[PDB]
RNA sequence: GGGGAAACUCACGAGCGCAAGACAGAGAAGGGAUUGACAGAUUGAGAGCUCUUUCUUGAUUCUUUGGGUGGUGGUGCAUGGCCG
């Protein structure tokens, strides 16, 4: 265990480390109000989904990446 | 004659000649399933028979792997055209070939499938084939950095006696994961 | 270390006309068909499997070497006008079927 | 025009003479492949800056046997000898340029026509 | 069990031979005269002998290709020796 | 007998070398400071982990700016790092290392 | 100017020699003229037609 | 190929319109040569930075009137108008590179085939 | 630990040599990248190792910026396999 840079317990270590990551700019916009609701109903309450076996419909965040919004969409 | 050599030296030599061979197959043959090698010796020729799951990939598009090969038997050795002859022959049923079916679910982790359904998957493929019971063991870590080792069973199984030199079937496999080697043996214990 | 010329064009030859190369380990020895030392090989062989052109397998001290379709656009290049003419004996298509029943 | 012909033939010539060791590049090369009778043809460029390099190397020439052909730009025997660097749209960019180069042997695949277009030029 | 220690410098770094090349120099070994006739002013190896030049040390002749070694009379030597000395003194300082 | 060779840290500035004076318990300890102040030190839950600490033994500590009269122990030193200290003259000459 | 290179006799004792398989030079089996080091054997031993009866 | 016949054709014309005074050179110099309608026919070059000089340009030929020609490269504008620092050896090596010429009127020596040959590659 | 080690083995120690630093980008190179080596010193050593000395050699590439080979180096409390 011979690894050790910084004094212990200092203060603001962990977030002072952390590099800064800029928020991506959006294409559009995420629409609010009841527009967002329908859009909701749409990705998950709707009749196709509905239609499919309930033991086998698929979890709302499975995929964080775009590459299995490639592979949803195939 | 070429030399005269020990007939026990000779042998010997005969059986590390093909443990070579085996060796040479079952590392460059890799994906295609691969069970077995017979290896006749005439005067004239030296003939290999390779027995394998998928002997379609033993020769490639038009003999690319069977060229490569025969050629890498030419060079490794030194061997005459007419010397060297590669056979490619089918395991009918790949059911009961041990090596084939590790190699299956070497195939399967690698794609992330998980273990359980994937050991239950080649399992019932095997005893589908007629063979009375089989066993897979998996070993290393599968949770977390430290070590597991799981075991399924399903059908008859023998361990112990000359009767396990006969009737079980086994082969390993070594798998690569980003966190390290994981190991697979199957125990196909074959039907009378 | 300089591999010469000669050797280079050499190696690429039988590497072209054959398709296939192996290679003992030992950078001592001479590498048994085109008589080569085998240092120069390594170097050679070891350059072209870094480039692509070449995958390689391992067995019992021997290293074996089988080229790729970029291999025979490498070779025509480096040897000229000579490799028009030429696909390797691994490229040429075997015209009979080994498996039997 | 320079003789397309002339030049085209020039450069298979280079090219499958370098492709084969039997090439040979450089004035202090160039010295002792025209010396050891080795050189079949030499080619020298005719831009350049010292008057030594043109001068000793047509009057090598002339002193042991040679024939010699004369080009005007440097940058040219470079690129006939295969010596350029390449970008990656296929496109020749660098370009060191050569003085003398001396063909020691010729590759089989030459035409007899083209060699027969070869002599022609060999003057001196 | 052990571990390598870190490394101790006992005697000093030495430094590799470069490559010594006079720039165009080939053009040194032959001169011409207003004929246009083609004279050597080195010497060449009996061995090697058309294209191939020998080295001219003080007391030695050099083949650098089939290393030649041909010894001089020790006066030429001498001579010589005094003279690339004398000439290296002024050109140092 | 030794634990792999890894090179002797220096005190880094918000540390100070030490010296282990006596055993107080629930990883806790009271150690002389070379800053020259006594201060009450706990133990890292990584030398908790590895380093087992006794007293008189050499150890590295980090500090705290808020409070000073607490501090971290950082790392012990084997007594070889120390004498190598006393070498290249980060801590004084006269100071007492036990076996 | 590797001359020296390997320059020693490894012409007999331990460095004549070597493991086919794994290369390993120690406890290597030479008794058939089968160059192959005990666990390299081991392994190999069914391919070689090595059983084990006793 | 970019079609040796039209970088031929286009050197020609380059190089005769500037040792007559009447090419124009430059955006300044081609805005005013191409709204004054004295501009006979304009070259653009493709690869260069601000969007506005190629959308300004090729907007302002066809805002008036005016046939534009295309030429990928900036360095190949630069030599065509003989903008280049020659080397003593005859070889040209630094080359400003250009974005608009404006050829106000066009020299005698122009061959009628050579303008028949120009007028395809006007387009726009 | 096939663990009977004179070299080798061999990881240890003292002193010396090579690159087998691929591959990519930048610059350098054919008017020269680089290799080699008599001989005198030098060295334990006909190691061109170094230094003086030049002659050879002819892209096999050199300097940076990345980065791979290689490692009887660590970790069996990261692991396979094997074995108690
Ligand atoms: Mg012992
Ligand atoms: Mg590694
Ligand atoms: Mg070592
Ligand atoms: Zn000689
Ligand atoms: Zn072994």
């Amino acid at each position: 265990m011979g690894r050790m840079h910084g004094t212990l317990a200092k203060a603001g270590k962990v977030r002072k480390q952390t590099p800064k990551v800029e928020k991506k700019d959006k294409p559009r916009k995420t629409p609010k109000g009841r527009s967002y609701k329908r859009i909701l109903y749409n990705r998950r309450y709707a009749p196709h989904i509905l239609a499919t076996d309930p033991k086998k419909r698929k979890s709302p965040n499975w995929h964080a990446g775009k590459k299995e919004k490639m592979d949803a969409a195939a | 004659t070429t030399r005269a050599i020990n007939k026990k030296k000779k042998f010997v030599a005969d059986g590390v000649f093909n443990a070579e061979l085996h060796s040479f197959f079952s590392k460059s043959l890799q994906d295609a399933g691969y069970a077995g090698i017979e290896v006749r010796r005439t005067p004239t020729k030296t003939e290999i028979r390779i027995k394998a799951t998928k002997p379609q990939q033993v020769i490639g598009v038009e003999g690319k792997k069977h060229k490569e090969l025969t050629q890498f038997l030419q060079k490794r050795f030194g061997y005459s055209d007419d010397q060297i002859q590669i056979w490619a022959e089918p395991i009918k049923f790949k059911g009961l070939c041990a090596s084939a079916q590790v190699e299956a679910m070497n195939y399967k982790l690698l794609k992330d499938v998980p273990v359980r359904l994937a050991a239950n998957y080649i399992i019932k493929s095997v005893i589908q084939d007629g063979a009375k019971g089989c066993e897979i063991i998996i070993s290393g870590k599968l949770k977390q950095q430290r070590a597991k080792t799981m075991k399924f069973k399903q059908g008859y199984m023998i361990c112990t006696g000359q009767p396990k030199n006969d009737y079980i079937d086994v082969a390993v496999r070594h798998v690569f994961f980003k966190q390290g080697i994981m190991g697979v043996k199957v125990k196909i214990m074959l039907p009378y | 270390v300089h591999v010469l010329k000669a050797t280079k064009i050499r190696i690429y030859k039988q590497l072209l006309q054959d398709g296939v190369f192996v290679l003992k380990k030992d950078f001592e020895g001479h590498h048994e068909e085109t008589g080569v030392p085998n240092l120069h090989c390594y170097i050679l062989v070891r350059s072209l499997k870094d480039r692509g052109f070449l995958e390689e397998i391992f067995n019992w001290g021997f290293t074996y070497y089988y080229l790729n379709k970029e291999g025979c656009e490498y070779l025509k290049t480096k040897l000229g006008i000579s490799a028009d003419n030429v696909i390797p004996k691994t490229f040429k298509a075997s015209n009979v079927n080994f498996i039997s029943k | 025009d320079q003789n397309q012909q002339l030049n085209e033939v020039l450069a298979k010539v280079i090219k499958s003479s370098n492709c084969q060791d039997a090439i040979s590049k450089g004035l202090h090369e160039v010295l002792r492949t025209i010396e050891a009778k080795q050189a079949l043809f030499v080619c020298v460029a005719e831009d350049c800056d010292q008057g030594n390099y043109v001068k000793l190397v047509k009057a090598l020439c002339a002193k042991n046997e040679i024939k010699y052909v004369s080009v005007p730009k440097r940058a040219s025997l470079g690129e006939y000898l295969g010596h350029f660097t390449a970008n990656a749209k296929g496109e020749i960019k660098k370009v060191k340029g050569c003085s003398s180069l001396a063909i020691r042997k010729y590759a089989p695949e030459i035409t007899e026509d083209e060699k027969k277009i070869i002599e022609g030029a060999l003057k001196a | 069990k052990k571990k390598k220690k870190k490394k101790s410098y006992t005697t000093k770094k030495k430094t590799k031979h470069r490559h010594v090349h006079t720039k165009l120099g080939a053009l040194a070994f032959y001169k011409l005269e207003n004929n246009g006739k083609v004279s050597l002013q080195q010497k060449g190896c009996p061995k090697c002998g058309p294209g191939i030049f020998m080295a001219k040390h003080y007391d030695r002749h050099y083949c650098g290709k089939c290393h030649l070694t041909l010894k001089i009379d020790a006066e030429t030597a001498k001579k010589n020796l005094e003279e690339l000395k004398k000439k290296q003194d002024a050109k140092k300082s | 007998e030794n634990e792999t060779k890894r090179e002797l840290v220096f005190k880094e500035e918000g540390m100070e070398y030490a010296q282990v004076i006596k055993m107080l318990g629930n990883g806790r300890l009271e150690v002389f400071c070379f800053d020259g102040k006594r201060r009450i030190g706990h133990i890292c839950g990584r030398l908790k982990k590895k380093v087992w600490i006794s007293m008189d033994d050499i150890v590295l500590v980090g500090l705290r700016d808020f409070q000073d009269d607490k501090c971290d122990i950082l790392l012990k030193y084997l007594p070889d790092e120390v004498r190598n200290l006393k070498q290249y003259g980060e801590i004084d000459e006269n100071i007492k290392i036990n076996d | 100017p590797n001359k020296l290179w390997r320059t020693h006799p490894r012409n007999y004792g331990k460095d004549s020699k070597e493991c086919r398989v794994c290369g390993a030079r120690q406890g290597l089996i030479t008794k058939y003229e089968m160059m192959t080091c005990r666990r390299c054997f081991r392994e190999q031993a069914p391919h070689i037609g090595f059983v084990k009866y006793r």
